[PDB]
């Protein structure tokens, strides 16, 4: 019942993978609920969900 | 084997067939001399049925060889003999001393009286004696009760009875009642959700809370979530077990929501290709895509569907599913 | 177990108050309404049998898949034990109208019924189309519309109360879904 | 809760890492301004009556409109006053908490989170806080650096309620 | 959810069974007091901030444990969920005020509400002290003849408080 | 999942030892039936809506309880709920009957379905009657050698209905 | 508690089939030859604790380290309790031979036994390693293979039944996989 | 998470005082002999493999079903995921060292983690003393004296077979 139009990919950085072990600097911070957080870390997820799916505006 | 309406039988096939084939009752006023084939079946019956299918060995029965003797003459069965056995060494290594006071209280209840106390209040009525008048009298607050001497006329075996309606205890006794009953091969030791040195029912036989009734024996029944309560209050953690209730805006946009039951999954299972990933097979911080299994997830009727997909090719086993 | 003369108690408790006349004035007004009270439960409980007969032989001609071979009413100890099901359930709500509070049906059986029959196997939803069977049942009985037994009462309306036995089973209901 | 001993663990346990020479410098320099932020802990518990009930009154004269007007969002009874200086109290209470900690934990979590929530709907102003917290701090009466660990989370609680 | 004229539905849609002539007069009877049904759910809303805060602020004088230090609605975290929670309540009552219903109050407010709070450890024998303080709240401001010309509704208040106890007897 | 091959590898790794040689000769069985297996997924898989039509259209009629008003499979999304679930059934027995096991069949049908009928109310007695109204229907379907040569295949015959009655008591 | 000759009566009472003789013949050939399976009986239940006794003895001839500080079978305690194990399942193997159906196994010994081994953390490569040592010794005393013993038969092929032993102990491997 | 120092703040908060002047040279304490904390977990983490591998060659020699064909931890796919759990425990007791408490350590690592050693059929005494075989190993390089002046360290290295205590009793 009509599927997708088959599209085609290209190059980019998240389709390879790094060689990063024990990655230094930049990396981007997993917030997660599996590290089991306080309930002042569970607003430090919330925070980043709404910085992720809306701005910080 | 499994089977609810297969063969017009609920029961027998959620591991109550021993326990409901025999009475275990004796028929004479004293045993009598000269067979030695009659009455120590009944003895090694209540050797497995009051210390629970535990294994008691011939060098620890003769350490507590007289306790039977007198039961020949002199005290009753049900009132006496298994209250003298109460008494014992033996029963004070495994449910007694290596386990908190209401683990030893809601396991002396499989043992003595046959089901599970309910609440709290049942809990202050036992643990009203312990604290107040010694061991012994904490072992006979059961024994002289309504509770034991109506069920049992004098010369049966108290058995298991925590399944029926006459057996007025609560709706969430039958729920803790195959906690503890794990078929007919198991121990108050060789019991997953508590060992010897651990109590079974802490938050949910105290707070009445009826759980997810799994039959042993099935495809992945070897699961038990842990604990920690939520809130900032009592000043816990959030992340270990999906909550009992599924109130809100996400109880009714999928229809009705329903609680499911994860046995466990591995690193070989998540690719849809029937293999691992060759390489490092991790992240950089070195954790499971489960970083613990035995999860549970909250899920309403419209996404049941994929969920069971996403569950089933990914190695996990589904112990229940339970609507909220 | 809650009475509503105890629901009062604990609302003055944690509150720390007194009791004054401000929440005297629902009581007193139930002690008069009383007697209205006990001119319904006993004609609940005196044609209890036959709210048993067309609770589970009403439910069974509107899907009678259950004493074909294989199903939950097959033999003849699930045949006896869904006679014996629904007899429980209305007597605990008889005790629970006279203490007025919904509690005593909660702690006693509405605590956990759902979770034993998804192991016992029974559906639920041939048991709300059963015990909804038992509410137009009882409400008949309350009111004097019965038709073919119609029993002793005096004369006024208690469509208050009539709401009150269709506010429990509702939630026998809803505590089975 | 956000020390600096429970930020570096935090980066630590993103990277799989073991706790390195960069982690064992951030835990070092709390303990090398410890010594100061809790001597001005110290000294802010002990002048903890004279602070509380000198801001109390310093914000009524700077508005007088609080003590004078009618309605129970104001200070214009005894019961008013009391809820005021337990306010200030509870604000003075999360400086010292910070002081221990070494960041800014125990107000993001028992103080912060909320706020704006309590402030709208029981009407009070957070222009009332902070003439509460700059008599507070210039009137601590420390000096050095034990001021300058006093000082600065007493403008972390002006910065979110401003 | 389910308002009124979808009770009937599901009501005869389990047999098929079709609508019937003398239960629909009933129903439009209902219509008739359909305009005293949507200035009164207007009598709430617009109140709506006034009534939770000023039953909150009655809460904390009775009952002073809960704002005292080691209280359960100690924290300004809290208290933000202590009038969350005060004025959700007051949603889903005058949701289930302009539907005809209780169905959706005790289907996605209700439904462990009270085993919610059991896990968390607040008093839920002081959540409906607070629920009757919004009851005789709105009770006695959905009486007003402000606004509208006086009409009886003494028909219509009975259903909003017989909501305010569900409430009341939803959390002990 | 593990396969056919896969178990007496199974049994060759958590034994630790090498390959027997009456471990070899064993397998040539295998493809003693491995052309014979290939024209059998044949008759079932080119016969997807032939079977789950000629099975719910007898279904029904013997017993009448699915299409009465309050029957199970009422709304024709519960309808179209049979025909997703009737399939499957056959589906993974058909994924069942290409390994020569039962392992995948229990990794992503089975292990999860009596329980998930029992909470949704939809009965274990009906379940196993469309295993039943397909399991007579593909004994025929299968037995029949209509392209492929004439010989012994009264092995595979009772083995993907040696795989129907596993689904049977899989489920009651 | 089922058996073969009730094993057909929980399969026709799906299809309430009042059995006339052709589902019968393999109850009439149960009839037939099991005299074979009486006459392997008393050739294992004579000879049933010599099975046991070389079971854990043939698993730490091959599997050392159990009897190795840190093993399962360490001291006395921890070893006369593994041949009371493999003792209680090889008892319970026999009973569903004479009876003719799998129920013994699974409806006592396999409703929870998965769950038991792993709250005590008994190895279930080594706890099957000895069964499948007592699989081929539980084979030879019905055929009479034996480097040992030999047994008063007659003389006729129980290749039937001789894998039927190995067709309850594939199935005592199923949770304990 | 919480810290040393953020649990006695957290316990002043719900008394809701200050902190005692008994409290603060009990943290006093706590901050000059920090250096000797950061000199434990430098001995810890320069030796962060040479614990791990030379505890897994202890315990391996002494164990011998751990390696044999059939194993739990037989497997090169199991020998990793072996060395993966020995590998975190050390790595969290040391961010549990350098706290001061340990509720970082059982809600990040150790909270049911015995029961997923349940579900995955692990022998999980074996893993206590894998636990106890890196515990003396740890505190063998606490108390080497090499290039660090001479003091008292003797109540910290207790504290640190504490928490490798706490570690190995709840995987079992
Ligand atoms: C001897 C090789 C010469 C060389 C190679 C070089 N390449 C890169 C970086 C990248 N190459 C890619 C290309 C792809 N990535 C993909 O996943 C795919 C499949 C779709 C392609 C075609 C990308 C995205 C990068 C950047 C990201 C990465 O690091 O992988 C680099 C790295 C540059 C750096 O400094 O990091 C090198 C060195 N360069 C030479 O000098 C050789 C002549
Ligand atoms: C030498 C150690 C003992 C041993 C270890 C062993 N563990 C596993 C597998 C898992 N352990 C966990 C638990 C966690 N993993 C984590 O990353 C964390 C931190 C968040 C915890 C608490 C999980 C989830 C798995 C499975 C996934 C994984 O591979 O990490 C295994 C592999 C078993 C398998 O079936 O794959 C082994 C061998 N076992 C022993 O024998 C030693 C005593
Ligand atoms: C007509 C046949 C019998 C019947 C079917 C029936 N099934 C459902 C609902 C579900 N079935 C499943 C099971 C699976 N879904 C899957 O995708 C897979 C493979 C991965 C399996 C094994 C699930 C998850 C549901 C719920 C979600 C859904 O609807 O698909 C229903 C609907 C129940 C309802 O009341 O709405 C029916 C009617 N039921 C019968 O009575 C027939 C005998
Ligand atoms: C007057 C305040 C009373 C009180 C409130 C209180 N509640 C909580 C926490 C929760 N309440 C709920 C219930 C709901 N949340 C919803 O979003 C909805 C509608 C969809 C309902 C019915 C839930 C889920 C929680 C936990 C999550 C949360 O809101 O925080 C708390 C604790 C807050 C915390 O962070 O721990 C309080 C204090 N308790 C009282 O003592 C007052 C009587
Ligand atoms: C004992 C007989 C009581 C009594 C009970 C009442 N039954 C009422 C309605 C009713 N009764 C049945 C049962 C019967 N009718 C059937 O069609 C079938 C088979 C399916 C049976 C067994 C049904 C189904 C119903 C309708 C309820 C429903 O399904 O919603 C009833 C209300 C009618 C009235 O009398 O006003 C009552 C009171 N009647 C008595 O008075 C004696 C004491
Ligand atoms: C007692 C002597 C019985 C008896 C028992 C039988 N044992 C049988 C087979 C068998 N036994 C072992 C253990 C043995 N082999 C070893 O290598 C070691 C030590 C390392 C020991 C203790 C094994 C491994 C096997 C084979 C099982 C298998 O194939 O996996 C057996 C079968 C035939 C046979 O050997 O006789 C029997 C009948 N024999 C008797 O008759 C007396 C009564
Ligand atoms: C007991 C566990 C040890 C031991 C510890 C001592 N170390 C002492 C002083 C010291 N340690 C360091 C290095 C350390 N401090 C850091 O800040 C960092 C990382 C940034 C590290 C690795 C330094 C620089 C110093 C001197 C200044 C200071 O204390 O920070 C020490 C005091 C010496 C004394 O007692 O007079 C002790 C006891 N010493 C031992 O012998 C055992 C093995
Ligand atoms: C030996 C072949 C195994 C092994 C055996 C162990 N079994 C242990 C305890 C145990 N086993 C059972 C189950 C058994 N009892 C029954 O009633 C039934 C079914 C009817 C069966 C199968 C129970 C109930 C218990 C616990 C009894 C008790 O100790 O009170 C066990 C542990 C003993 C201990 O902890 O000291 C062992 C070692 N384990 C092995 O490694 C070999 C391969
Ligand atoms: C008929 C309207 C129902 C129905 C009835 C059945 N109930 C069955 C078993 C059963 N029910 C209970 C709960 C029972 N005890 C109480 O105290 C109360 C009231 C508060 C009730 C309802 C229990 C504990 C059991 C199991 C009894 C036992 O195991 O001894 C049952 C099956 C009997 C059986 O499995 O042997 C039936 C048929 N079920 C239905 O399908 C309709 C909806
Ligand atoms: C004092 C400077 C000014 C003032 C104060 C005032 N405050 C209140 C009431 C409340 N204040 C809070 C604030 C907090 N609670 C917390 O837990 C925390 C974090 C530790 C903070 C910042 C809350 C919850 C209330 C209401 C409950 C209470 O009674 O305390 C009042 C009373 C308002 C009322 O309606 O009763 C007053 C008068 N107002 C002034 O006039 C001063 C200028
Ligand atoms: C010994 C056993 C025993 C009882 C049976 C009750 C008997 C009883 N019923 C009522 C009295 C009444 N009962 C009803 C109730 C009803 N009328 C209706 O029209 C409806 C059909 C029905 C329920 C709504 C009404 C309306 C009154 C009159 C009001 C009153 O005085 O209570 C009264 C008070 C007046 C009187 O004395 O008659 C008493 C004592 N009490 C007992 O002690
Ligand atoms: C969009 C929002 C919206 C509303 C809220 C209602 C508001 C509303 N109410 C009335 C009209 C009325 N409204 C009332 C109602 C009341 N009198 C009382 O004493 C009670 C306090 C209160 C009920 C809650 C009465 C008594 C009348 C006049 C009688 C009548 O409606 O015929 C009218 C005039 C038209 C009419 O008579 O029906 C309107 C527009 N309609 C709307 O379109
Ligand atoms: C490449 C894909 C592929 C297929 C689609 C099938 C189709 C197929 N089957 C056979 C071959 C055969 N096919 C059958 C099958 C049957 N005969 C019966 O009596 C049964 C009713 C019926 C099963 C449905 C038999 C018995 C043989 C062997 C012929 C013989 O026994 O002599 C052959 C000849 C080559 C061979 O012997 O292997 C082919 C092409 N096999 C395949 O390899
Ligand atoms: C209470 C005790 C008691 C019993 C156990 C049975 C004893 C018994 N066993 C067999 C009989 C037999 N037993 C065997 C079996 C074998 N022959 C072999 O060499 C194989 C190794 C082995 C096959 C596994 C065979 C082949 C027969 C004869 C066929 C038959 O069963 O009738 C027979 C039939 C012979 C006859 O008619 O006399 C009898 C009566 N009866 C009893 O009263």
């Amino acid at each position: 019942s009509i599927p997708i139009l088959k599209y085609s990919l290209s190059t980019q950085n998240q389709r390879v993978e790094s060689f990063e072990v024990n990655p230094g600097d930049e990396q981007y911070r997993i917030y997660s609920t599996d590290s089991l957080p306080s309930s002042s870390e569970v607003d430090q997820i919330i925070w980043a969900a709404y910085r992720q799916i809306f701005s910080e505006h | 084997r499994l089977g609810t309406v297969s063969g017009n039988s609920s029961l027998d096939k959620l591991g109550l067939d021993k326990f409901l084939s025999e009475s275990n009752r004796a028929y004479t006023p004293r045993a009598q001399p000269g067979f030695s084939s009659e009455y120590e079946q009944i003895i090694s019956a209540t050797y497995k049925q009051l210390f629970g299918n535990a294994y008691i060995m011939d060098s620890e029965r003769a350490e507590m060889a007289k306790q039977e003797s007198m039961f020949r003459d002199g005290q009753l069965t049900l009132k006496d003999f298994c209250r003298a056995l109460a008494k014992t060494e033996q029963y004070k290594k495994r449910f007694f001393d290596s386990r908190p006071l209401y683990g030893a209280i809601e396991l002396n209840f499989k043992n003595i009286l046959g089901r599970t106390p309910d609440g709290l209040e049942h809990y202050r009525a036992k643990s009203a004696v312990y604290d107040t008048k010694g061991y012994e009298a904490f072992v006979d607050a059961f024994f002289d009760d309504g509770e034991y001497d109506e069920v049992y006329d004098d010369y049966t075996v108290p058995f298991y009875r925590g399944y029926k309606t006459e057996a007025n205890l609560s709706m969430a006794a039958f729920t803790h009642f195959f906690r503890m009953v794990r078929g007919s091969s198991t121990s108050d030791k060789a019991n997953p959700n508590s060992m010897q040195k651990d109590i079974p029912l802490n938050y949910y036989g105290i707070t009445k809370t009826p759980l997810a009734v799994i039959a042993p024996g099935a495809a992945g029944t070897a699961y038990t979530e842990s604990f920690a309560g939520t809130g900032s209050w009592q000043s816990g953690r959030a992340g270990l077990n999906a909550a009992r209730v599924a109130l809100g805006v996400p109880a009714t946009a999928n229809g009705k929501s329903f609680r499911v039951e994860v046995t466990g999954y591995t690193q070989p299972g998540f690719g849809i290709t029937a293999g691992t990933a060759v390489g490092k097979l991790y992240k950089a911080n070195k954790l499971s895509r489960y970083p613990r299994s035995n999860k549970s997830y909250v899920v309403g009727f419209d996404e049941l569907t994929p969920l069971y997909q996403r569950i089933t090719k990914n190695g996990g086993t589904i112990a229940s599913i339970t609507p909220l | 177990m809650l009475d509503a003369f105890s629901r009062v108690v604990v609302n003055s408790d944690a509150k720390a108050a007194y009791v004054g006349g401000s929440d005297l004035q629902a009581l007193k007004s139930f002690i008069a309404d009383g007697n209205k009270r006990l001119d319904a439960v006993n004609s609940i409980v005196s044609n209890a049998s036959c709210m048993v007969s067309d609770a589970v032989s009403g439910m069974i001609c509107e899907n009678p898949g259950l004493i074909s071979p294989g199903g939950n009413c097959y033999t003849n100890r699930r045949m006896a034990a869904c006679l014996r099901d629904g007899e429980i359930i209305l007597r605990y709500v008889s005790y629970a109208l006279l203490a007025g509070d919904a509690s005593v049906l909660e702690d006693r059986c509405l605590n956990g019924l759902k979770e034993t029959y998804i192991a016992l196997g029974v559906p639920t939803n041939s048991s709300i189309r059963a015990v909804s069977i038992m509410k137009a049942q009882a409400v008949a009985f309350i009111t004097n519309t019965a038709t073919e037994r119609k029993m002793s009462f005096a004369a006024g309306d208690c469509t208050s109360l009539a709401s009150e036995v269709a506010s429990y089973f509702d939630r026998v209901g809803a505590a089975i879904s | 809760m956000k020390t600096p001993i429970t930020e570096a663990i935090a980066t630590a346990d993103n990277q799989g890492r073991f706790l390195s020479n960069t982690e064992l410098q951030a835990v070092n320099g709390r303990y090398q301004r410890a010594t100061a932020s809790l001597t001005a802990a110290k000294a802010l518990t002990g002048s903890a009556q004279r602070l509380i009930t000198g801001a109390a009154q310093a914000v009524y004269n700077k508005f007088p409109y609080t003590t004078q007007m009618p309605g129970p969002a104001y200070a214009s009874s005894a019961i008013g006053k009391a809820k005021c200086a337990r306010d200030i109290g509870y604000y003075l209470r999360m400086v010292t908490y910070c002081l221990v900690v070494g960041g800014t934990g125990p107000m993001d979590e028992y103080l912060v989170a909320g706020l704006e929530e309590i402030n709208r709907s029981f009407d009070l102003s957070p222009s009332w806080y902070i003439e509460a917290l700059q008599y507070i701090k210039n009137s601590h009466g420390l000096s050095g650096q034990v001021a300058n660990e006093a000082n600065a989370y007493i403008d972390y609680a002006i910065n979110t309620l401003s | 959810m389910l308002d009124a004229f979808a009770k009937v539905v599901a009501q005869a849609d389990a047999r098929g069974e079709f609508l019937s002539n003398t239960q629909i007069d009933a129903l439009s009877k209902m219509v008739k007091e359909g305009n005293q049904r949507l200035d009164i759910v207007n009598k709430v809303t617009s109140n709506a901030s006034a009534i939770v805060t000023n039953s909150a602020r009655a809460l904390f004088a009775e009952q002073p444990q809960l704002i005292q230090p080691g209280g359960n609605a100690y924290t300004s975290r809290r208290m933000a969920a202590c009038l969350r929670d005060m004025e959700i309540v007051l949603r889903y009552v005058s949701y289930a005020m302009i539907a005809g219903d209780s169905s959706v109050l005790d289907d996605r407010c209700l439904n462990g509400l009270r085993e919610t709070y059991q896990a968390l450890g607040t008093p839920g024998s002081s959540v409906a002290v607070a629920i009757q303080k919004m009851k005789d709240a709105s009770v006695a401001l959905a009486n007003d003849t402000t606004g509208t010309p006086i009409g009886d509704c003494s028909s219509l208040v009975a259903e909003l408080a017989g909501y305010f106890d569900r409430a009341a007897v939803s959390v002990v």
